């Protein structure tokens, strides 16, 4: 479902990036959780072929 | 003996199914002329031994994250959530993370293998309780399960059959391994399985051997 | 190991199947064999020191014991000295 995960992804960009800069904490925290769900990055970045 | 101390010879060991048959598998490595690990099968052990002197690991020490993170800067009873060191038995190298990969289908994967030298970070690890019926600072015991972390990698070890065979590897996905201990203090001047020795008849003149290597009787 | 053709012979891993390979050890060669005491899951009392404790060796499956005939043979009778 292309059209549906965008708007979770803006709004996980709008929790990472204030005022011109990135806050380390929640971009690590995102990061990890992102990496254990490799699903979560679509047919494209999968390993499987 | 129900707690798991330093200095205690043990053996790292995990569980899988092929075949709807269930196996169980013994980390190993040589150490000299190969340095990665492999998995060596135990479930046959009443028609074919395996090979356990490749795989007995020693428990050198057991520290807390602020102490290792300290002393970088620069017998006791282990917790969970404490960094570990592990030594070969018979090689004396250390168990530990590499920057290689072999792996195709993984492109976080990591190789892990033996090092030569305690230094640097790359040597220990620490390690988790499987579920919720175990607290963060509790004594760890024999039977449980438990998870394994890279602290230079912050990865888990995990068992790959994406190629069809069985193999280990450091990834973001977890797998419950085993710690078995198989040997403690003995006492001093005794006897105990898995030594090797020497076999005398009579007043040590005499011992037990096989013909030299060029014998022509297949050396049997 | 033990085989029926060969007697007593040194086999690899792959052909060592627990029958033929299995030994222990005894103190006494007249003696019957009682229960064997069950598994403990410790390290348990030790019994048997390094030079001082004479011992022999039987073969579980045939009860036979080793000696000499120096050429080393297994044998239903016992000899003069088989202690090692």
């Amino acid at each position: 479902n292309p059209c549906g995960g965008e708007r979770y992804l803006d709004f996980l960009r709008f929790a990472v990036f204030v005022n011109g800069e990135s806050v380390e904490e929640n971009a690590n925290v995102v990061v990890r959780l992102l990496i254990r769900k490799p699903e979560c990055f679509g047919p494209a970045l999968r390993g499987e072929g | 003996v129900q707690f798991l101390r330093t200095d205690d010879e043990v053996v790292l060991q995990c569980n899988a199914t092929v075949l709807k048959e269930q196996l169980k598998l013994c980390l190993a490595a040589e150490g000299f002329g190969n340095r990665l690990c492999f998995l060596e099968p135990t479930s046959n052990a009443q028609n074919v031994p395996p090979d356990l002197a490749i795989c007995c690991f020693v428990l050198e020490q057991s520290l807390s994250v602020r102490a290792l993170q300290e002393m970088l800067a620069n017998h006791r009873t282990l917790l969970y959530g404490h960094a570990i060191l592990l030594r070969h038995a018979h090689s004396g190298m250390y168990l530990s993370c590499l920057t290689t990969s072999r792996s195709m289908t993984d492109k976080l994967a990591f190789d892990v293998g033996l090092q030569e030298d305690a230094t640097g970070e790359a040597c220990w690890w620490t390690t988790h309780p499987a579920s919720k019926q175990r607290s963060e600072g509790e004594k760890v015991r024999v039977g449980d399960d438990l998870i394994l972390v890279s602290v230079s990698s912050e990865r888990y070890l995990h068992l790959s059959t994406a190629s069809g065979e069985l193999q280990v590897d450091a990834s973001f996905m977890q797998t419950l391994w085993n710690m078995n201990p198989i040997c403690s203090g003995c006492e001093e001047g005794y006897v105990t399985g898995g030594h090797v020795l020497r076999l005398f008849h009579g007043h040590m003149d005499e011992c037990l051997t096989i013909s030299p290597a060029d014998s022509d009787d297949q050396r049997r | 190991a033990l085989i029926e053709d060969q007697g007593l012979v040194v086999v690899d891993a792959s052909k060592a199947h627990t029958k033929a390979t299995s030994f222990c050890f005894r103190i006494s060669k007249e003696k019957l064999d009682t229960a064997p005491k069950r598994d403990v899951e410790g390290m348990g009392p030790p019994e048997i020191k390094y030079g001082e404790s004479l011992c022999f060796v039987q073969h579980v499956a045939s009860g036979l014991w080793l000696t000499y005939a120096k050429k080393a043979i297994l044998h239903q009778e016992g000899h003069m000295d088989d202690a090692l």
